[PDB]
């Protein structure tokens, strides 16, 4: 997704802060579709790392959010 | 383009951060020293030499345009490590482009010398063997640890085509 006020702000905050929010956004979209996934995801940001999903998630209009939970652990 | 997809598989940052090793970061993915350091001073000194210009603040800041040009010149620097090796070179050659950008992505994440490792998956794609190429990748340590940016780079070994990236 694009969002005008996270977008610059991912790109520029403190790291610590930025991960919380991407780690926060994807867990309630994990938590919402697919909530079994959860110790998959989070065994994933750990090892994949976190910030790399800044731009699909806010700086991204043609990135719906929906799919950043097939973004971290692939397809289906 | 390349830059198109390396910048969703590496996200996009104005200010360092540290990857997970531990390791100074900035842009699209432009490491900036292979060395667990932290301190400002040393990191924007390194960075001030590979942008061109005195990098200040804590953590050090670049512009979009500069991010821009670092990641211009590390995609050029893989592609001509990648073009060159003995062995990742002559897969590289025999396949079509949107393969060349699967290869060219996992070069940019682990280096060339880390695509060298995928023995059974390059053997596979020079034989034009997709699936096998397919399995082999998703059967590697490198999938269980990044396993959706593995999961898209495979996906194009298999298809040919970048429909992964939503191309
Ligand atoms: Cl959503």
């Amino acid at each position: 997704g694009y969002d005008k006020d996270l977008c610059e702000w991912s790109m520029t905050a403190d790291q610590t802060e930025v991960e919380t929010q991407i780690e926060a956004d994807i867990m309630n979209i994990v938590k919402r579709d697919r909530p079994e996934m959860k110790a998959e995801v989070q065994k994933q940001l750990k090892s994949g790392g976190v910030m790399q999903y800044n731009y699909v998630l806010y700086c991204d209009k043609n990135f719906n959010n929906k799919n950043i939970i097939a973004e971290v652990v692939g397809e289906l | 383009s390349m830059a198109e997809m390396l910048r969703r598989d590496e996200g996009l940052r104005l200010k360092v951060y540290w990857d997970t090793e531990g390791y100074p970061t900035i842009g699209i993915g432009h490491l900036i020293m292979k060395q667990p350091v932290r301190d400002m001073a040393q990191i924007n000194k390194v960075l001030s030499k590979q942008v061109g210009r005195e990098i200040t603040g804590n953590p050090g800041s670049i512009t979009m345009e500069e991010a821009t040009t670092l990641f211009e010149r590390d995609l050029a620097d893989m592609q001509r490590d990648i073009k060159s090796h003995s062995k990742v070179g002559p897969v590289w050659q025999a396949v079509n482009r949107s393969r060349q950008m699967a290869l060219e992505n996992m070069a940019f994440q682990m280096g060339v010398g880390g695509v060298a490792k995928f023995n059974t998956m390059l053997t596979a794609m020079l034989a034009g063997d997709w699936e096998k190429a397919y399995k082999a990748g998703r059967d590697s340590l490198w999938y269980q640890q990044t396993k959706g940016r593995a999961s898209r780079v495979t996906m194009i070994i298999l298809t040919g085509n970048l429909e992964s990236y939503g191309v």
